[PDB]
RNA sequence: UUAUCCAUUUAUAGGGAUGAAUU
RNA sequence: AAUAGAUCCGUAACUUCGGGAAAAGGAUUGGCUCUGAGGACAUUAAUGUUAACUCAGAACUGAAACGGACAAGGGGAAUCCGACUGUUUAAUUAAAACAUAGCAUUGUGAAAAGCCACAACUGGUAUUAACACAAUGUGAUUUCUGCCCAGUGCUUUG
RNA sequence: UUGAAAAAAGGAGGGAACGGCUUUGUGCUUUGCUACUCUUAAUACUUGUAUG
RNA sequence: UUAUAACAAACCUUGGAAUCAAUUUACUUGGAGAAGAGGUUCGUUGAACUCAAUUCAAAAA
RNA sequence: GAAAAGUGUUUAAAGGGGUCCCCGUCUCAAAAGGGAAACAGGUUGAUAUUCCUGUGCCAAUAGUAUUAUGAGUU
C-alpha cells in the first residue's frame, strides 16, 4: 500500500519544526574554569516567551572572564525568578532558586531543573513547564547522585552534572481545557504540523493498518511488537498492559 | 445589575462547551485575570503577559510564575525548603 | 470626488506605501507616499523613550544634526535621566558598602 | 546635623555634570523669586587626570594629570553628599566666590580652579582619603 | 512581640509628635538634620534604601529596618497608602528613639 | 526656497559671487508690493518689501553684473 | 435635497416609518453617552475652577 | 587507557582551601 | 406564495442557567403644521451670538394609505443522527462522513532512548526533554463504562 | 497564539594618540621659536579623462 | 531640521495629598511624590498662532 | 556513492576590521518585507515624478597648496 502518516514525518518536509519565531536554544553556561572552581554571577535582563515552549525563557547576561565583553545566554526560567535578579552558577555557588549548581552540592530533597545528564551537556532534563527533578541521594563513595525525574523514573547521574535550583515556570498550563479546536490549532501552528489527527480507523487500507472495512473497526490486536517495522508500529507500541490504568 | 449567576467570566463562551469544562475554565480565568500583589512595590498591579510571565505596571519588573496563578504551591514549597536550608 | 492612483511603482497598501491624498495647484487630487513614522529611541535599561533625541529612520538619522541625536548627560541618548541617576547611586553606594565590608573584615 | 558643609565632597546626580564629583563651597538653602530651591554652589572636576605609569616621562605625566574643572550652582535635591570632606586640603573660600559666578571671566575662574586642583593632586600632603576619592574618576 | 511593640510606638508617634513619610521628604529631613530616626520597609527598592542608610550614617541617625512590607508600613500608620520609609522629626511620649 | 528679513543679510548674499541671477516681481496687493529674489547656486532667497520706494532703492543698490529678471 | 434637509431640520420627514436602522445605528448610544459625560465633566471642571464647588463635592458629583 | 564512540566550546586558567569591571 | 425594516409592547417548554429569543404573538409607521427634550461659546443670576442631527408628543390631512418602489426570517410541536464553529469526494454524493475540544490508553530518561527518514554517510522530530515527543482509540457536557485472559495479540522472569 | 531577520545608521561607555617649523645624533631623542588643531564652501594643480 | 501655535503622552522643578484626590468613552495613576503652579522633550501636525516683517513712540545694557 | 548524485562543520591550515591581535562558510532567494533622495505646472500623433520650465533633495567629492567661513587653544 501507501506510506503512512507517521512514515512521512521522518523526511521532515512539511513536517519540520516551525523554527522561525523562536528566540533561540535554551542552554546553560559553558562549563568554564569559573563554574568548575567557584561561581560566576549574571543578571536576568528579561524574561521572555518562546513560541513552541510552554515555559518562558530568561535571558541572563554574564561577563566573560577571559575577554572584555558581556555575553548573553538563554536559560529556562524557574518559577519565582525576575528581571534584575542575580544568578549564580558554580561549584561554590549558594543554594537559592535561580542559581546553577552541581547535583553533588545540594542536600537531598532539593528541587532542580534544566539538569545535564552528563557534565557539559548544557542541560537536558526537566525542561517543560511545571516540571522538576528531586535529589534523592548521594553515593557514599561520592561521584554519583540519585535523582527522580517527573516520570517517576529514578536515575543515577554524575555529581559534577549541573542543575538549576527551583522549578520551571508556567506550571499547570495543562490544567486548563483547550476549550476550542482553534486554540489547539494556534498552539501546534507554532510547533510543527502534527494537528488535525485523523484516526487510522477512518482511513482506507492503502493508508493505514487500521484502514477500511464496512464498519470502521481495528480488526486486529492493536498492540504491536517492538520488533515490528515502519508501517506496523501504528497502534499501541510494545504495550505491557492495556485498559484503564488501575495501578 | 449583576448579569450572570453562576457563569461569571465564562459568559463569552455562551452555551457551547461542556458545563464542567466551563466551570474549570472559570477558576483558571479568575486566577489569570486577577491583579496580583507585587512582592516588590507592594501595589497589586502584577498581571499576566505571557504563559509564565507576570509583569507589573508599576515597576515594569517581569516576574516568572505559574501559567494561571503567579505562584504554584509546589514552587512555594520548594522556596520554603531552600530558605530553611 | 476626484479619484487618485499610486505613482511609486508599489501599488499595494503596505506600511511603507502609506498614502496621503494631496491637492495640487492644477486642481488634480494627487497621491503622496508618507514616510514611515520611526519608533522613539528608548532607554538601555527600562526601554522607555529618551527625550532630546529625534525619532528618525536610519536614513533620516544620518543627515540630521548631532544636537538632534544626543543629550548632554554622561550616558546621554542611550539611558533616561532617572536610570542614569540610579546607576550613579549604585556606583557610589555599592563602592561605599564594599569599603565598610573590608573595614569589618579587618 | 546639616550634612552639606562648605568643603564636603558630593556627587552630582543630574545635568551635564551627570556623575561628576565636586566640593560644595557655599550652601544657601533659601528659596527666592529667582531660585525657588535650596542650592549648593559647587566646584568640581569635569575631566579627571588620566592613569599614569612610572616609566612615563615627567612632562607627559604632567600633561596626563591636567584637570578641567567646573563651577555650578545646583539644587541640593540633585547632589549625593559623601562622608568625604576636603575642608583642610583646600582653602575653600579661595576656590569659588559667589560674585565671580555672575562675572564675565567665569572661564578664567574655572581654569584657575582646574590649575589649583592639579597642584593639589601633585602635592599629596598624611595623605587624605577624601582627596584620593576626589582623584578617582567615578565609574558607572 | 517586637513587631507589635514597634507598631504601638508608631501609633503613639502618629498620635503625638511630628513625622513625615515618603522618600524625598525623608531625604530632605536627613539633609537638614531634622531627622531623629528613619524606618525602612522590607520592600523599599534597594538603591533608595542604600541612599537612605548613607544619609542616616552621615547624620549619625538610626536606620530601623521595619520588618514588614511597604503596604504594612503604611497600614502601621493611619494611612491607606503604602509608605516605604518615614522620618521622625519629633518623638512624642513614644520610646522608639531609644 | 528661502525668505529673507535682514536687509543686511540680503545685501551680503547679493555681494556673494555664486549669485548669478536676481528677480524683481510686482504684485497688486489686496498698492504695489515688490518681491526681491536672489538666485544663488543652492538657494533662491526672497525678500518682500511692502514699500515701493525702499524696494526700488534696494534694486538700485544691487550689483549691475547681476542678470536681473523682470517677471511681470 | 436642500428642501428635504430643511424639512428634516423642522422635524418633518423623521418618523417611525422613515427609519430603517436600529436606534443605535441612527445615532449611536455610546456617542450620546460620550457627549453627555463630556458636557457634565466640563461643567464640573468649570465650577471647581470658579471655586464655586469644593474639591470633595466635585469628586462625589 | 591508546583503538573506537559520544558530547562540549572561541577547543580558553593542572588539582585542592537590574552600576562599573578591558589597553 | 406568505413572513420581513424600525419603534413599543409581549415572550413558553426546556436548559449545561450562558441561552432558547427576532421564540411564539400583537400594535404602530405617510405628508403636512406645530410643541417639548438634548449643546457650544461670551457678556455680566439675567442678557446675547449660535451648532448638529436625533429622540418624544400633539393636531390636521387622504378613496384607511404609509419599511407604498427598492430592500427584507415563515413560524411552531416533536422525533433520529451528529455536541458545537469548522472540513470534504475540483466536474453526480456536503452528510449522520472527517475534524474538533474532552476522555483514555501505550512507548520513550536521549545523541548506544522513543517514532520515523536515508543506498550509504547522515538526518528529522529537535532552537525538542515526560505539563515533552511519538503512536493509537473514543469523540462537548451530563450519567455511567458489567462480566470473560480459554482463542489470537502484545508483554514480563530465565 | 505573545506576533521576522539582516544590510545600514545612530548613541553611549571606554580613554589609545596628539600642535607646526628649523637644527643635531642614531621612526626615535635633544635644543630654539610661535600662529596652530579643526571645519564647511570655493579654487588651483598632478596623478588614467575626478558627478550621477 | 520648514519658523511657530495647538494637543495626546513622557520627564523635570517646585508642592506634600484621607474629609482620599486627579481622571477617561473605557481604567488608569498617586509618599517608588498626587493635585496645583511653572517648565523640558518627543510625536502629530505644517503659516495654526499675531507667525514674520514693517510703521514709529516709551523702558534697560 | 562504481559513478551520477545525497548530505552542509559531523575530526577544515574556510575573507574582513584595527595597529601582530580581533572577528569570519560563500553565494543566490522579495519589482507587495527592509531600503539615500522629487515635486508642481507645461508639452507629444504615440513617452512622461523620465522630456521642458521652475523649484528642491540625496549620495559621493584623492593628495598637496591657496583661499574665505566660523570654532577651540595662547
Ligand atoms: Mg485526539
Ligand atoms: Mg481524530
Ligand atoms: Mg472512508
Ligand atoms: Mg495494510
Ligand atoms: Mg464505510
Ligand atoms: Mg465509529
Ligand atoms: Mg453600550
Ligand atoms: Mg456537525
Ligand atoms: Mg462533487
Ligand atoms: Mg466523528
Ligand atoms: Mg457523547
Ligand atoms: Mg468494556
Ligand atoms: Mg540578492
Ligand atoms: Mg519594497
Ligand atoms: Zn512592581
Ligand atoms: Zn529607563
Amino acid at each position: 500500500g501507501r506510506v503512512i502518516r507517521g512514515q512521512r514525518k521522518g523526511r521532515g518536509s512539511i513536517f519540520k519544526s516551525h523554527n522561525h519565531h523562536r528566540k533561540g536554544a535554551a542552554k546553560l553556561r559553558h562549563l568554564d574554569y569559573c563554574e568548575k572552581k567557584g561561581y560566576i554571577k549574571g543578571l536576568v535582563k528579561d524574561i521572555i516567551h518562546d513560541p513552541g515552549r510552554g515555559a518562558p525563557l530568561a535571558k541572563v547576561i554574564f561577563k566573560r572572564t577571559e575577554k572584555y565583553g558581556k555575553k548573553e545566554e538563554l536559560i529556562i526560567a524557574s518559577e519565582g525568578m525576575f528581571t534584575g535578579q542575580y544568578i549564580s552558577c558554580g561549584t561554590k555557588a549558594p543554594l537559592s532558586v535561580g542559581n546553577i549548581l552541581p547535583i553533588g552540592k545540594m542536600p537531598e530533597g532539593t528541587l532542580i531543573c534544566n539538569l545535564e545528564h552528563r557534565t557539559g551537556n548544557r542541560g537536558t532534563l526537566v525542561k517543560a513547564s511545571g516540571c522538576y527533578a528531586t535529589v534523592v541521594g548521594q553515593s557514599e563513595d561520592g561521584k554519583k547522585t540519585k535523582v527522580r525525574l517527573p516520570s517517576g523514573a529514578k536515575k543515577t547521574i554524575d555529581a559534577k552534572a549541573r542543575a538549576m535550583v527551583g522549578v520551571v515556570g508556567a506550571g499547570g498550563r495543562i490544567d486548563k481545557p483547550i476549550l476550542k479546536a482553534g486554540v489547539a490549532h494556534h498552539k501546534y501552528r507554532v510547533k510543527r504540523n502534527c494537528w488535525p489527527k485523523v484516526r487510522g480507523v477512518a482511513m482506507n487500507p492503502v493508508e493505514h493498518p487500521h484502514g477500511g472495512g464496512n464498519h470502521q473497526h481495528i480488526g486486529h490486536p492493536s498492540t504491536v511488537s517492538r520488533s515490528a517495522p515502519a508501517g506496523q508500529k501504528v497502534g499501541l507500541i510494545a504495550a505491557r498492559r492495556t485498559g484503564l490504568l488501575r495501578g | 445589575s449583576r448579569r450572570t449567576k453562576k457563569v461569571g467570566l465564562t459568559g463569552k463562551y455562551g452555551t457551547r462547551y461542556g458545563s464542567s469544562l466551563r466551570k474549570q475554565i472559570k477558576k483558571i480565568e479568575l486566577m489569570q485575570h486577577a491583579k496580583y500583589l507585587c512582592t516588590f512595590c507592594g501595589k497589586t498591579a502584577t498581571k499576566r503577559t505571557c504563559v509564565g510571565i507576570w509583569k507589573c505596571k508599576k515597576c515594569k519588573r517581569k516576574v516568572c510564575g505559574g501559567a494561571w496563578s503567579l505562584t504554584t504551591p509546589a514552587a512555594v514549597a520548594a522556596k520554603s525548603t531552600i530558605i530553611r536550608l | 470626488a476626484q479619484r487618485v492612483h499610486y505613482r511609486r511603482h508599489n501599488h499595494y497598501n503596505t506600511k511603507s506605501n502609506k498614502v496621503r491624498p494631496v491637492r495640487t495647484p492644477g486642481g488634480k487630487l494627487t497621491i503622496h507616499v508618507v514616510k514611515k513614522k520611526a519608533g522613539k529611541p528608548k532607554c538601555a535599561d527600562c526601554k522607555t523613550a529618551i527625550q532630546g533625541v529625534k525619532a528618525l529612520r536610519p536614513a533620516d538619522n544620518y543627515r540630521a544634526r548631532r544636537k538632534n541625536r544626543t543629550v548632554a548627560r554622561a550616558y546621554g541618548g542611550s539611558i533616561c535621566a532617572r536610570c542614569i541617576r540610579e546607576r550613579i547611586m549604585r556606583a557610589f553606594l555599592f563602592e561605599e558598602q564594599k569599603c565598610v565590608r573590608q573595614v569589618l573584615k579587618e | 546635623g546639616k550634612l552639606l558643609k562648605p568643603g564636603k565632597v558630593i556627587i552630582i546626580l543630574n545635568g551635564r555634570r551627570a556623575g561628576k564629583k565636586a566640593v560644595i563651597v557655599n550652601t544657601y538653602e533659601g528659596q527666592t523669586r529667582e531660585r525657588p530651591y535650596s542650592y549648593c554652589l559647587v566646584a568640581g572636576i569635569e575631566k579627571h587626570p588620566l592613569k599614569v605609569n612610572k616609566s612615563m616621562t615627567k612632562k607627559k605625566i604632567v600633561k596626563r594629570s591636567k584637570v578641567k574643572a567646573f563651577i555650578k550652582c545646583i539644587n541640593v535635591n540633585h547632589i549625593l553628599p559623601t562622608r568625604y570632606q576636603v575642608a583642610n586640603d583646600f582653602d575653600i573660600k579661595s576656590l569659588a566666590s559667589d560674585d565671580v559666578l555672575k562675572s564675565k571671566n567665569k572661564k578664567k575662574e574655572v581654569k584657575k580652579l582646574g590649575k589649583i586642583f592639579r597642584d593639589k593632586f601633585l602635592e599629596p600632603v598624611e595623605v587624605s582619603k577624601d582627596i584620593s576619592f576626589l582623584h578617582k574618576k567615578l565609574y558607572f | 512581640s517586637a513587631g507589635d511593640n514597634i507598631n504601638a510606638k508608631l501609633q503613639l508617634v502618629m498620635k503625638s509628635g511630628k513625622y513625615q513619610f515618603g522618600r524625598k521628604s525623608c531625604l530632605k529631613a536627613l539633609r537638614t538634620g531634622k531627622g531623629k530616626l528613619v524606618i525602612v520597609s522590607s520592600n523599599c527598592p534597594s538603591i533608595q534604601r542604600s541612599v537612605i542608610e548613607y544619609y542616616a550614617m552621615l547624620s549619625k541617625c538610626g536606620v530601623h529596618d521595619y520588618h514588614g512590607d511597604n503596604n504594612d508600613l503604611g497600614t502601621a500608620c493611619g494611612k491607606l497608602f503604602r509608605i516605604s520609609c518615614l522620618v521622625i522629626t519629633d518623638v512624642g511620649d513614644s520610646d522608639i528613639i531609644k | 526656497p528661502k525668505q529673507i528679513t535682514d536687509i543686511r543679510k540680503f545685501l551680503k548674499i547679493s555681494r556673494k559671487p555664486d549669485t548669478t541671477a536676481v528677480i524683481i516681481m510686482k504684485k497688486k496687493s489686496k498698492t504695489v508690493i515688490t518681491k526681491l529674489k536672489l538666485r544663488t547656486k543652492k538657494y533662491l532667497y526672497t525678500m518682500v518689501f511692502a514699500d515701493r520706494k525702499k524696494a526700488e532703492r534696494i534694486e538700485n543698490s544691487l550689483l549691475p553684473s547681476l542678470k536681473r529678471i523682470y517677471y511681470p | 435635497v436642500r428642501l428635504y434637509k430643511l424639512a428634516k431640520r423642522k422635524g418633518r420627514h423623521m418618523g417611525i416609518g422613515k427609519r430603517k436602522g436600529t436606534k443605535n445605528a441612527r445615532t449611536n448610544q455610546k456617542t450620546l453617552w460620550i457627549k453627555r459625560q463630556r458636557v457634565l465633566r466640563r461643567l464640573l471642571k468649570r465650577l471647581r475652577d470658579s471655586k464655586k464647588v469644593d474639591r470633595h463635592l466635585y469628586h462625589s458629583f
